[PDB]
Parts: structure tokens; C-alpha cells; sequence
């Protein structure tokens, strides 16, 4: 469940991270 | 973009802790 | 701001995969 | 024994993330 969650935020984290660079 | 990368390899880092959460 | 917050999110994802591991 | 390989390559991406931000 933890591991999983924190897989879930680090996907949302490298999405703004592509997104700061896009826009 | 170095941004980009970095987001490639946490997603990377996201898929290795799910295969570690479930099987 | 956004690229240090996001610093922070890691980090602290950081310590809590430490603190996982170590029990 | 994965968690603290990754945990420590975390806290350098963000240490470099936040050289990026300065």
C-alpha cells in the first residue's frame, strides 16, 4: 500500500516536472 | 530537457517500487 | 519555488522509503 | 534491499533539482 502510494506521487511528480518544461 | 530526464527516471523509479509492492 | 517544492516531495518520499526499508 | 538504493538516488535528484531552481 505505502510503496504503491508513493509510486502513484512520484508518476504525478515526474508528470509536473514534464510539464514545468511543457508549458 | 534536464527536466524531462530527471521525470523519465522517477517514473522508472515508480515502476520498480510497484513490481516490488505486488509480486 | 515549484522545482524546490517538488525537491521536498523527494526528499521526504526519500525518508519515508528509509524509513520503510529500515522496519 | 532496493528501497535505500532508491531513496538515496532520490535525494540526489532532488538535491540537483534544487540547484536547478537557484
Amino acid at each position: 500500500g505505502q510503496l504503491k502510494k508513493i509510486a502513484k506521487q512520484l508518476k504525478k511528480i515526474a508528470y509536473q516536472l514534464k510539464k514545468i518544461a511543457q508549458g | 530537457g534536464q527536466l524531462e530526464e530527471i521525470a523519465k527516471q522517477l517514473e522508472e523509479i515508480a515502476w520498480q517500487l510497484e513490481e516490488i509492492a505486488q509480486g
